[PDB]
């Protein structure tokens, strides 16, 4: 049954102040190992 | 509204600030999004996280972020004074950001600004005496077809009237949280008088796929 | 084909623009997103770049550079440094509210655009610099990116093609200058959002010193639809060197301020009267139109009658296309107050790096603030023209150009209203 | 020889690739006006005074930053180059304070001299000028930040040569302010060279402050003895009394700097 009448994007009504960073912590294992420049910072 | 720091009793490097341990987990997760040797790239999300924990940035959050990322404090001070979200003075808990650029001004955001000024009892920049509301006047928030609109700490409240923003401020003073959207009959960005486009159902996967794919 | 516009619901790239369907993976898979992405990626960067250069896709950020020629600047051998796609999601332009809709309502289209574009340029990952004000949109996009990783669509072995491609979202902090590509790069690097000087273009030295392409959300998200439907199909919409579809933000004084997708060379009168429900008062109530967001010069009613809403016809109409964000202004508009508030925007959002913008934009705001009251004499209009011509072309990025242009459009089309404002000030105060 | 051939006002000069347009004009003895370019600091490109015309290219380029390409004809004295210089000088003098009499930099100011040479002769600015808060970075450098033109030689010096990182730009727009953002004291061993490289009177010598004036100072080219480095200096005297010690440019000892003990 097709619906072109309701706004399906209601998930963002319940987001909190830490939502984005909880999602980043939930994604921190799905990611590739970061490439290195060899040094710890440009002041090292 | 100044871009220097003067040590108050409530803002100094001996003002207490530290992250919760879940914020240290989140900071490690942020730093892992950036390449090795460019740990300094995570100044902005970690300092934003410090604002999300504290509500505002004293000069101990700036120094703590500079300590954990091993950057100079001055390079975090440049960031915290460059951007208009890093609140360097303690704002109220509901931070009403009224947009007043030209697309919101054409649809009478000034009536909303006057309505908030007469509903809260303050003016632009000030804070209400309960320390719940701070009203400032910001630039384009990127909701121009839903003009006029406001932003209250995270959330866009769009297509407003003076009565709609009075009603939203009333249900904020009751301790609840409203629905972050337009307050006219439409939902996000369609024409208000009806759907001039996208009336049909979509075609599904595979429509118009050229030969060789 | 000479008549343009009337884009049908079947040729819409941004189906579910309105949030009427499920923006999640179960909805986006039912609309063509993430279909045969593996067969797109296995056909190499060269076929993808050939289809994009075939498709006539120009820059949907607003400058309008040819997108495939731009992305081919990364098609070069590796020299130790990694490569990055960076997706410009800042969207600070007054009038412009469409990439908010792309992030919030079609996020998987953006993630598949990141994957196909990064495959086209050999990019290791994707940093999507979203605006810090778009918090719900950022959490929304991170939900969809988690759906893309958990389905195995991105990351390790992306869609089963043996390609490794992460997708990151970096949130901004409230600066309109961090939508310019090099200031955005500096905003990723943990620094003030001050633009770099060109050259180095980001294909040589970009984010972290790596080769980099910064492209808009619109010109990234329409790329898998181009690589599925073919180049010549998308090239068959709009005029030549104006190939395709475009999201228009008809804001301002219309009955229905809306975001809609339409063919590239649609008429402006037809767009306003057909999607926005016309100007508030009919077509005889129109005064001026800022056609493509704030950085483009206004044009009066006598030009907006026959004008086409693409790059070339608006350059011939002494303005620019820009973000295709239509700002409609009627006869009840203090137009000098509107342009002066727009210059007030361009001084509150200007990073203060080089001399001409840092000083002259504040000086133009003070002159425009006296023009609103009329507190000037008619030599200062030509003086302001020369100030704008000294800002234009002398800056680091085009915020100086995009600030001088509303002044030049206002003066060029409404010099007499400034002069009669000043002379009635002079009679009533002396 | 992989030199490339360019043209400066028509005159053919040979440059190694990677040469900036400003150095390509320096190789025929023409000094392009500049405020933020310093040949021992890194390139910033943010005063726009070096905007020079490349012909058959409809846009002035920043000569301090722009590497030359093959076959360019650099036009240092054309019409749009001079309009670029006059306009940029007009924006530099839009908010600069009328302090030339009470300023120590007068007579030895970059902004005065190339306002005279490359700028206009009058003002179109009719508004009120900005005013900036003064800072206390110590007993050696008198800080009057209204005179600052934000050329960022401060930050490049104290980030590259002094290695201190106390200075930066706080704010944004016309309210952007070079400073330290706190009451922090910039005491390096090389900290007085920001008095040298400030092109304006924003960073002046607090001991030398108000005492003398450069056109009456007699220049005497002498040697440091404060350490075993042998820095080459100017002991500038006025009517029989030592007024200050400036550096000399010696490419192999003290390149153009001196320590604060010397200064
Ligand atoms: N979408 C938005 O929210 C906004 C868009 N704009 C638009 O931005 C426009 C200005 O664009 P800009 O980024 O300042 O510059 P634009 O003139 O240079 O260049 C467009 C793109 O092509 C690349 N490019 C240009 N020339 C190149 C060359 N010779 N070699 C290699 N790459 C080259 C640039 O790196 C850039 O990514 C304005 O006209 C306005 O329409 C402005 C403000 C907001
Ligand atoms: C001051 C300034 C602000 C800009 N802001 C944005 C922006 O917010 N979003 C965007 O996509 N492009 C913005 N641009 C244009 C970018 O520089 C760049 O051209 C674009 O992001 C990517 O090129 P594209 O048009 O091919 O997508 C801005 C340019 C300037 C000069
Ligand atoms: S012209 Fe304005 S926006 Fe651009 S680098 Fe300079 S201060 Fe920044
Ligand atoms: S710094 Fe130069 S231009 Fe400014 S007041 Fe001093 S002498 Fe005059
Ligand atoms: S104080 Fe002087 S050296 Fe420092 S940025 Fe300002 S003008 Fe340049
Ligand atoms: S103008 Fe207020 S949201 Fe863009
Ligand atoms: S000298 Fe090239 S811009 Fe300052
Ligand atoms: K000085």
């Amino acid at each position: 049954p097709f619906d072109n009448t309701t706004y399906k994007n209601l998930q963002h009504h319940d987001y909190s102040t830490y939502t984005f960073l909880d999602l980043n912590l939930d994604l921190s294992k799905f990611r590739m190992p970061q490439p290195s420049s060899g040094r710890e910072s440009p002041r090292h | 509204a100044l871009f220097v720091h003067r040590d108050t009793p409530k803002n100094n490097p001996e003002t207490p600030f530290d992250f919760t341990p879940e914020n240290y987990k989140r900071i490690e997760a942020i730093v892992k999004n950036y390449p090795e040797g460019h740990k300094a790239a995570a100044v902005l999300p970690v300092l934003d996280l410090a604002q999300r924990q504290n509500g505002w940035l004293p000069i101990s959050a700036m120094n703590k972020v500079a300590e954990i990322l091993q950057v100079p404090p001055m390079r975090v001070y440049e960031v915290a004074t460059f951007y208009t979200m890093y609140n360097r003075k303690p704002v109220g808990k509901y931070h009403i950001q009224v947009c007043t650029t030209t697309p919101c001004m054409l649809r009478n955001s000034d009536s909303i600004l006057e309505a908030i000024q007469k509903k809260l009892g303050i003016k632009v920049g000030e804070t209400t005496p309960d320390k719940l509301f701070t009203l400032i006047e910001v630039e384009c928030l990127g909701a121009c077809v839903n003009a006029p609109m406001v932003q209250i700490n995270d959330n866009y409240y769009e297509d407003l009237t003076p009565k709609d923003i009075e009603e939203i401020i009333d249900e904020l003073k009751a301790g609840k949280i409203p629905k972050p959207g337009p307050r006219s009959g439409r939902f996000s960005c369609e024409p208000a008088g009806g759907l001039t486009s996208l009336t049909e159902p979509p075609k599904g996967p595979g429509f118009g796929v050229q030969a060789g794919l | 084909k000479t008549s343009f516009g009337s884009l049908k619901d079947e040729d819409r790239i941004f189906t579910n623009l309105y949030g009427r369907h499920d923006w999640r993976l179960k909805g986006a898979q039912s609309r063509g997103d993430w279909y045969k992405t593996k067969e797109i990626l296995l056909k190499g960067p060269d076929w993808i770049l050939g289809e994009v250069k075939t498709s006539g896709l120009r820059g949907r950020g607003g400058a309008g550079f040819p997108t495939g020629l731009k992305w081919s600047f990364m098609n070069k051998p590796s020299d130790g440094r990694p490569k990055y796609l960076v997706v410009n999601a800042d969207e600070g332009e007054p009038g412009t509210c469409k990439d908010r809709e792309i992030i919030r309502h079609d996020p998987h289209k953006l993630v598949e655009g990141c994957l196909v574009g990064g495959r086209a340029m050999g990019a290791r990952a994707a940093y999507i610099y979203i605006r810090g004000e778009f918090y719900n949109e950022a959490s929304n996009l991170q939900v969809a990116i988690r759906e893309a990783y958990e389905a195995g669509l991105i990351g390790k072995n992306a869609c089963g093609s043996g390609y490794d491609f992460d997708v990151f979202v970096v949130r901004g902090a409230g600066a309109y200058i961090c939508g310019e590509e090099t200031a955005l790069i500096e905003s990723i690097e943990g620094k003030q959002g001050k633009p770099r000087l060109k050259p180095p273009f980001p294909a040589d030295v970009g984010v972290f010193g790596c080769p980099t392409t910064v492209a808009n959300v619109e010109t990234v998200a329409v790329s898998p639809t181009i690589c599925r439907r073919g180049g010549a199909w998308f090239a068959s919409f709009g005029r030549e060197r104006n190939s395709g579809t475009k999201l228009f933000n008809i804001s301002g004084h219309v009955n229905n301020p809306c975001t809609v997708e339409e063919e590239m060379s649609v008429p402006l009168k037809e767009l306003i009267e057909k999607h926005a429900g016309g100007v508030t008062g009919g077509w005889d109530n129109l005064l001026a139109v800022i056609p493509g967001g704030s950085s483009t010069p206004l044009i009066p009613k006598s030009v907006c009658e026959t004008v086409l809403m693409d790059f070339d016809a608006l350059i011939q109409a002494q303005t620019g296309l820009g973000t295709a964000a239509v700002i409609v202004m009627d006869r009840s508009t203090d137009i000098v107050k509107a342009i002066a508030r727009l210059i007030e925007f361009y001084k509150h959002e200007s990073c203060g790096q080089c001399t001409p913008c840092r000083e002259g934009v504040d000086w133009m705001n003070k002159v425009m603030a006296r023009f609103v009251r009329g507190d000037a004499r008619p030599a200062e209009i030509d003086s302001l023209w020369e100030i704008s011509k000294q800002i234009e072309g002398h800056t680091i990025c085009a915020l100086g150009d995009g600030a001088a242009w509303p002044v030049q459009g206002l003066i060029r089309h409404f010099r007499p209203e400034l002069e009669e404002r000043m002379q009635r000030f002079a009679q009533q105060h002396q | 020889s992989n030199l490339i051939e360019v043209f400066v006002d028509g005159q053919s000069v040979m440059v190694e690739p990677g040469t900036t347009v400003l150095q390509a004009c320096e190789k025929v003895g023409m000094q392009i006006p500049r405020f933020c370019y310093h040949e021992r600091l890194s390139v910033a490109g943010n005063c726009r005074m070096c905007l020079v015309e490349i012909e058959k290219a409809p846009k002035v380029v920043a000569a301090c930053a722009m590497p030359v390409m093959k076959g360019w004809n650099i036009l240092t004295n054309s019409e749009k180059t001079k309009k670029a210089r006059e306009g940029v000088m007009e924006f530099l003098l839009a908010n600069h304070p009328l302090d030339c009499p009470i300023c120590d930099q007068g007579g030895e100011c970059d902004l005065q001299d190339q306002s005279m040479m490359f700028g206009s002769d009058r003002s179109r600015f009719l508004e009120g000028k900005r005013a900036v808060e003064d800072k206390n970075i110590g007993p050696l450098v008198k800080t009057i930040m209204t005179r600052c033109i934000q050329c960022t030689r401060c930050i490049r010096f104290a980030s590259e040569i002094a290695g201190v990182d106390d200075l930066g730009t706080t704010g944004r727009g016309n309210d952007m302010q070079v400073g330290t953002y706190i009451e922090k004291m910039f005491m390096s061993e090389l900290s007085g060279n920001i008095i040298d490289i400030c092109p304006v009177g924003a960073l002046t010598s607090k001991p030398y402050a108000f005492t003398a004036r450069p056109w009456e100072t007699r220049k005497t080219e002498s040697i440091d003895v404060m350490d075993a480095v042998g820095s080459n200096i100017v002991v500038s005297t006025r009517t029989g009394e030592v007024m200050r010690i400036l550096p000399r440019m010696h490419e192999d000892i003290n390149e153009e700097w001196i320590s604060d003990k010397t200064r």
